[PDB]
RNA sequence: AUACAGUGAAACUGCGAAGCUCAUUAAAUCAGUUAUCGUUUAUUUGAUAGUUACAUGGUAUAACUGUGGUAAUUCUAGAGCUAAUACAUGCAAUCUCGACCCUUUGGAAGAGAUGUAUUUAUUAGGAUGAUUCAUAAUAACUUUUCGAAUCGCAUGGCCUUGUGCUGGCGAUGGUUCAUUCAAAUUUCUGCCCUAUCAACUUUCGAUGGUAGGAUAGUGGCCUACCAUGGUUUCAACGGGUAACGGAGAGGGAGCCUGAGAAACGG
């Protein structure tokens, strides 16, 4: 089952570590205007 | 013929009816060449189920194309396929076309293959319009004569032509009755007596 | 037989359904020669076996073998086993040696864990098994 | 409205596209050969293409091929193609992290992620079982790969590792997208339900049910599209039908039919062309531009060739399709905007463009 | 990229093998033409030697035979219905040997009006029930026979007695 | 196991 | 590769190992590198009648050497076992036979000698358009052979025609030639053939001495019956 | 700038410096393909038509077709391998240090240097129908009385030579398909030979 | 030599281009031997294709003539030529059953029959120990293959004097099979110390089955499902070594040719 990848690995693979940056900036909306959106998302 | 199909207005020639009836008959004619030259003339004359249909009409004519383009325009409830009010007015096109490439003959394998092609798409025609095809290769027999009279044969008419045409009618007809079999179209005219004609004509030959 | 999700069947073999002449359907076979008699249930049995001496699509050609069964676990293969007693020439004498041949045997066989078996080499048929099944005793 | 086709194959639906290079040396004569003039050198693929993505830089533009399987790279500014490099298995999703394209992610269809950088490739990664769709969340650099199975895979792109899945109510997810504004991600599932995931969390706001009175057949969401407003949401279905949702109501605002009932292949927002109310709508035959607020039809893309994807130049009204033929097909639509910067002087020869209605 | 070699894999006493030498060409392995239903589209592979092969990457005909009867017509292919080895290749309609198709019946049901004349020499004319509530239907179930990733031709056989119950069945 | 390979040292003379 | 070293080179040729750096290499033809014998050896080594390569080289380009009936002008072409060398300007008809050593001998032969040769059939099966043909020794495909004509046996071929005038079948008290093996060259009377299947089959010889040899099959050339060769031998 | 014209039906052709920037003015922003005026040219050129054909640039690149810009450009061109190399767009600047034209139609006045001179050409027909279709010779004629012939003087020598006619009809050909053809009956006829007296055999055998 | 005919630059075609320097590896290198009924194979060699023509087109250009740009290259654009074994197109026979048993070798009414290549389906089934092997037949399929529009030397035999019919020796081409040159996998055997190296494997296949993808083909080689297997104290696995007693051409990634190279070529 592990074997050919059927299974999800949660180890560590290091080529693909630090690939990219995170945005520090975030999305344009506030994380508060975010949370209060999702809660009326579709009434 | 390449000077008629860019007449401007061809159907306003002095004579366009007969005109058209001659370039129906090139349009039949062994050389495809001829026929994409008869057709060109033909769709001069502007009607608008021609115009619809011009380019199945011209990739038929094509020999690459000419296998493809059967499958997908004449095969009957096809997408490409002719509409049913549209049959009338383009058929008598399509029998001279295939009336033409069945001319041609089988001298090599990929010129037979093309003859099985040609008869195999008769099936998908409606019957009297089969019947259109067979009594196409009957008019150039000349039978009307001999049942006219006590089935009695002109000397002029026993040629090596007579007899050339008699056979490549006859191998017309073999090759449909093994593609419709019990469902082939039989009629008086159109065939049975062009066929019996044709025997009288072997007898009255091979005696003489 | 068709516990697989493709249908299993003799390629080039047919049985036509409208003649209809004869119940079993139409089973091709062939002798592997080497005086190994073919089994009767090879003959009339309605397994379906790529890789059967005598119902597959595989010959028996090059060494024969011998040995004894050791492992039958898997589908359609085996595991044997064969000793014998390798010289030793700075001493002058002889110690026992054995190896593990896996070797394909065909549902017309039944083999438990002990009985000798004689094989027959074919081509390739997986990433170890280069023998055939051919006779049990 | 005048739409002009400046790339393609010019002949009839039945002909093929290889018929034309057969005749090809037997038309060279002809002056229309001489007068035609192509965008990008190299633009088509040996036999089909199957989608299109322009580089947020804007200029450069990535694909992929039939076979061999392929990734072709073409520079704006050069106009020509700028590399060629084949790939193991046809390619299923793919995404350009980076702003031009020297890093990029593809979703084959043999279950295998492949990181390609400017180099060559990177690192080859198996997901768990196939996948449809791809998409990236540049703020977590978060990889989200849709699946056949419920679960929906999680690669953070930062620390090397496949975290935890999230898990879907319906098995099958055919497009997942994110919006930027809230980071929102809405999978579309096979069933008739769009599922809306919280990207910080791992928890779902609300799932969607889609209706059709029309038409009582099942249908599948084969696309999920946000637009930069945060707000507005567009769904995709098989049964060519697309819907505009404004994600605070339920009920759909605007529902279009297509007309031909083929699967919806992929959905763009107009919104940087100017007027800024358009959409467009991506089906196998047909790519049509729309208003989201009237629903009127102003102006329908008709390739000769079927559609496999369809992309739009940002600030221009250039759009980039990707078809079955050899060439694939740009178009440009003057009145949406202006020709782009590299096409500076495609302006000049609009009157000799095709100009197919 | 892809290879044939047995080096990279593990030994059978189960040592990991270390790499031995670059990759060579004569253990080449070439991508899966994943064929299509649709408008054709083959291409021309150069192998070993002067010998050649054809990648239908994209084919909506084939040669398909009537066993029984024993004819074999050219026929539409309408769309992959069930594949024994993988279920996406049906979802994503993939066409490959052994995959379960649905074709076209008209030219044999033409046939079967012009040989026997009766609609669908009595008792020739009759034939297994299933396979006349599919004429009736108008769609035929068929098996591909032939490779179109190494011949580029989708040729097949329809589906009769035994297997046609059996894949009835799995379908 | 018979190799049955002729060999050239069987054959040639050594005499000297 | 492509080079052959004279100490590479086959023992049977007889050639000294130190007369130069090189060796010829037959070209391909009818029969193995390791059975054949290039005419350049023939005909400089064995016959001396010529001194180096060149002359070789310009006798073969005179067209005065024919190797079973027919001129030949390469200078390596692989003349083997059975093969008849006519050089009609010396009125001289040679056959490649192995002497007891194992190496070719020149055997002289006489005209009617040179017509015809012997093959061995390798192989007896039918071809395109249903016609039957035989695979010699020497890769002579012959059609319509006899049906009786089977594998192991050996056919008296013409070399003006190429047509099969006689044939000997593979049984117990024929005469036979050792064609490989520690044995290569003897002649003796078959006495039985012992089947092994799915292995090399191996035939016991008994020689006029009595003295009784075992060999594989794949090295056994039937000659004719004992006491009646079909062939002068040396 | 330098415009070489190119008058094709005599296949003459000349250059001309402009040094004003009218001219060249006017012939800015057109394509490679676009007609221009000789009116505006020149009034020499009165009545003329310029087919605008290609240039090279101050830098020494030519203009390439299929290409829609006004500055240089990278494109990856073949002379099955492809390099990459510079080339000027197919429009019309000022960057252009020369522009070929060929004139389409003839103005009133006559150039001194193209209309009012020939060139002849080169080479004549070779194969027997070109010949034929030259002299419009019909299938009676012989191609072997109309073979165009050139002098050549060599000091006081002097001779007459003529090229040699290919896919001619000669008696060696016919003579080659005839060895052909009996090489196949005698083929097909020995090969019946052989079957009838394998057929004896089997007769006998039997 | 009144089509050219000797020699022949240039160009288009055809064929062939397949020593050094670093590292190191225990029967995984190499040597012997088996099998390919599991494969490709230029070339050599033997066989092998009766299914407008007194010879078609540029749907063609090089070399070549001439006009120019550039500091400039095995950098170059415009105009005008001309050819093929280059590129395309393409063409009144034979064999059986044989009444009459007419003549008794014999003629003969009438009936009939008649390429090759790929793929699928179906029927019959001399060769080997063994085959679904070989071959043949039927129904179709194919970006349906091929089945001399070529050249050199000689000018014979006939007559129906037309340059009428019929032709000798070679070269270059072409389908299939076999042979030969090779290549690729593959069966078994083959002198170091070793437990102070006892577990190794499934560690993105480990053992096997079914089906599929690809190869020149067999085969987890890879892919989809299924079983939890395989080696080992008779030494697996690991470690050291007088195991000189396999790699690359500035560094990695990728592509192209050809029979044969992942090419010391591009």
């Amino acid at each position: 089952k592990a074997s050919k990848g059927r299974k999800l690995n949660y180890s560590v693979q290091d080529p693909i570590a630090n690939y990219e940056a995170p945005i520090t900036s975030g999305y344009k909306w506030s994380d508060d205007q975010i949370d209060e959106f999702f809660a009326g998302l579709l009434g | 013929l390449k000077t008629l199909s860019k007449f401007k207005n061809i159907k306003n020639v002095y004579s366009a009816t007969e005109l058209h009836d001659h370039l129906m008959v090139l349009l039949g004619s062994r050389n495809t060449d001829v026929q994409k030259l008869a057709l060109d003339a033909l769709l001069a004359y502007k009607n608008p189920t021609l115009n619809k249909y011009r380019d199945n009409l011209k990739n038929l004519l094509d020999d690459t194309l000419f296998k493809d383009e059967i499958t997908t325009f004449l095969t009957e409830n096809g997408s490409q396929s002719i509409k049913a009010e549209d049959e009338k007015v383009v058929m008598p096109y399509v029998l001279r076309i295939f009336f033409g490439r069945a001319q041609v003959p089988p001298t090599s394998g990929q010129k037979r293959s093309r003859k099985i092609a040609v008869i195999s798409v008769l099936p998908n025609f409606k019957k009297p319009y089969i019947n259109d095809f067979l009594s196409l290769a009957s008019e150039r027999l000349d039978y009307n004569y001999f049942f006219g009279n006590s089935h009695q044969i002109n000397s002029s008419k026993a040629t090596l032509k007579t007899i050339r045409r008699m056979t490549g009618f006859v191998n017309i007809v073999n090759s449909t009755l093994s593609v419709l079999r019990t469902n082939f179209p039989l009629h008086t005219n159109s065939v049975l007596q062009p066929l019996i004609y044709s025997i009288a004509m072997a007898y009255y030959v091979l005696d003489t | 037989v068709q516990s697989e999700r493709a249908f299993q069947k003799q390629p080039h073999i047919f049985n036509n359904p409208k003649v209809k002449t004869s119940k079993r359907t139409k089973r091709w076979y062939k002798n592997a020669g080497l005086g190994f008699k073919t089994p009767k249930t090879a003959i009339e049995g309605s397994y379906i076996d790529k890789k059967c001496p005598f119902t597959g699509l595989v010959s028996i050609r090059g060494k024969i073998l011998t040995g004894t069964v050791v492992s039958t676990k898997m589908h359609r293969t085996i595991v044997i086993r064969r000793a014998y007693l390798h010289y030793i020439p700075k001493y002058n004498r002889y110690e026992k040696r054995h190896k593990n041949v896996p070797v394909h045997v065909s549902p017309a066989f039944r083999v438990q864990v002990g009985d000798i078996v004689t094989v027959g080499q074919c081509r390739p048929i997986s990433k170890t098994v280069r023998f055939n099944v051919v006779k049990v005793s | 409205v005048s739409v002009y086709q400046v790339s393609g194959t010019n002949v009839s639906r039945s002909l093929p596209d290889w018929i034309a290079k057969k005749r090809k040396r037997q038309l060279k004569n002809d002056l229309e050969y001489q007068n035609r003039v192509e965008l990008i050198q190299d633009f088509e693929f040996s036999e089909a293409s199957n989608k299109i993505k322009v580089s947020r830089d804007g200029q450069y533009c990535m694909a992929t091929g039939t076979y061999k399987p392929q990734i072709h790279v073409y520079d704006f500014a050069n106009l020509s193609l700028k590399f060629d490099r084949h790939t193991d298995a046809e390619n299923v999703d793919f995404t350009i992290l980076s702003d031009d394209w020297t890093k990029s992610v593809h979703l084959q269809n043999d279950r295998s992620i492949q990181f390609q950088n400017k180099g060559g490739l990177h690192y080859t990664t198996r997901i768990p079982k196939f996948g449809r769709s791809l998409v990236y969340n540049k703020v977590n650099c978060d990889l989200y790969v849709g699946a056949s199975g419920n679960e929906l895979y999680r690669l953070n792109l930062e620390k090397g590792r496949f975290l935890n899945p999230f898990k879907l109510d319906t098995e099958g997810v055919n497009h997942v997208s994110i919006n930027e504004v809230n980071g929102l991600l809405a999978a579309g599932t096979e069933t008739n339900v769009v599922e809306f995931w919280d990207p910080r969390s791992r928890s779902r706001v609300s799932k969607l049910y889609l209706e059709n009175n029309i038409d009582n057949r099942p249908f599948q969401v084969t696309t999920t599209s946000f637009r930069n407003d945060g707000l507005t949401f567009a769904c995709g279905t098989s049964n060519g039908y697309s819907y505009i949702y404004d994600l605070r109501t339920s009920e759909p605002s605007i529902i279009k039919d297509q007309g031909y009932g083929f699967d919806i292949k992929k959905i763009i927002w107009l919104d940087n062309v100017g007027t800024e109310n358009k959409i467009v709508t991506c089906d196998k035959r047909i790519a049509k531009i729309w208003d989201r607020l009237d629903g009127k039809a102003y102006a329908s893309m008709e390739p000769s060739v079927d559609i496999n994807d369809i992309e739009h130049v940002p600030g221009t009204g250039m759009f980039f399709t990707a078809n079955e033929s050899i060439p694939m097909h740009t178009y440009y639509i003057p009145s949406l905007g202006p020709s782009p910067r590299w096409c500076s002087f495609l302006d000049s020869i609009t009157e000799e463009l095709e100009e197919k209605p | 990229g892809i290879s044939r070699d047995s080096r990279h894999k593990r030994s059978a006493t189960g040592a990991k093998r270390a790499q031995f030498r670059k990759k060579r060409k004569f253990e080449l392995g070439r991508q899966p033409a994943n064929t299509k239903i649709g408008a054709k589209r083959i291409h021309s592979v150069r192998t070993r030697g002067g010998n050649k092969k054809y990648r239908a990457l994209r084919i909506e005909t084939g040669n398909f035979s009537w066993a029984s009867e024993g004819i074999s017509k050219k026929t539409r292919i309408a769309g992959v219905v069930y594949h024994p080895s993988n279920n996406e290749l049906v979802r994503t309609n993939t066409l490959t040997k052994a995959a379960i198709v649905q074709i076209d019946a008209t030219p044999f049901r033409q046939w079967f009006e012009a040989h026997y004349g009766q609609t669908l020499r009595a008792a020739s004319a009759k034939i297994e029930s299933s396979v006349e509530s599919q004429f009736s239907a108008g769609r035929l179930y068929a098996c591909i026979s032939s490779r179109p990733g190494q011949s580029g031709r989708c040729d097949g056989y329809i589906l009769e007695g035994e297997e046609l119950a059996f894949y009835l069945r799995r379908l | 196991h018979f190799e049955d390979r002729f060999d050239a040292r069987e054959h040639k003379d050594r005499s000297n | 590769k492509k080079h052959l070293k004279r100490l590479a080179a086959p023992h049977h040729w007889l050639l000294d190992k130190l007369s130069g750096c090189y060796a010829p290499r037959p070209s391909a033809g009818p029969h193995k590198l390791r059975e054949s014998l290039p005419l350049i050896v023939f005909l400089r080594n064995r016959l001396k009648y010529a001194l180096n390569g060149r002359e070789v080289k310009a006798i073969l380009m005179q067209r005065h050497v024919k190797v079973d009936g027919k001129v030949r002008t390469d200078t390596t072409y692989p003349a083997g076992f059975m093969d008849v060398i006519t050089l009609d300007a010396t009125n001289e008809n040679f056959r490649l036979v192995y002497d007891v050593k194992g190496r070719f001998a020149v055997h002289r032969i006489t005209d009617e000698e040179a017509s015809y040769k012997l093959g061995k059939v390798k192989k007896v099966q039918l071809g395109k358009k249903g016609v039957p043909y035989v695979v010699t020794h020497d890769g002579r495909t012959i059609r319509y052979p006899d049906p009786n004509i089977k594998v192991n046996d050996t056919v008296k071929i013409d070399l003006a025609s190429g047509k099969i005038t006689d044939f000997i079948k593979f049984d117990a008290g024929k005469l036979v030639y050792v064609t490989g093996g520690r044995n290569l060259g003897r002649i003796g009377t078959i006495v039985h053939k012992e089947r092994h299947d799915g292995g090399f089959d191996l035939v016991h010889i008994k020689d006029s001495l009595d003295n009784t040899f075992v060999t594989r099959l794949n090295n056994v050339f039937v000659i004719g019956e004992q006491g009646k060769p079909y062939i002068s031998l040396p | 700038m330098k415009l070489n014209i190119s008058y094709p039906v005599n296949g003459s052709q000349k250059t001309f410096e402009i040094d004003d920037e009218h001219r060249i003015r006017v012939f800015f922003d057109k394509r490679i393909g676009q007609e221009v005026d000789g009116e505006a040219v020149g009034d020499e050129f009165k009545g003329y038509v310029f087919k605008i054909s290609g240039g090279n640039d101050k830098q020494g690149f030519p203009m390439k077709q299929g290409v829609l810009l006004p500055t240089r450009i990278k494109l990856l061109l073949t002379k099955g391998e492809r390099k990459r190399k510079s080339v000027r767009g197919a429009i019309v600047g000022p960057d252009l240090a020369v522009l070929a034209l060929v004139i389409v139609k003839k103005g009133e006045q006559e150039l001194e240097g193209l209309t009012d001179t020939t060139v002849p050409k080169r080479l004549g027909p070779k194969r027997a129908n070109n010949i034929r279709k030259f002299f419009g010779l019909s299938k009676e004629d012989d191609v072997r009385d109309f073979v165009i012939r050139r002098e050549v003087t060599k000091g006081e020598k002097t001779y007459t030579k003529a090229p040699k006619i290919q896919r001619l009809v000669t008696p060696q050909r016919l003579q080659r398909k005839r060895h052909q053809r009996a090489l196949k009956v005698r083929n097909a006829q020995a090969q019946r030979e052989a079957a009838a007296e394998y057929a004896q055999l089997l007769a006998k055998r039997l």
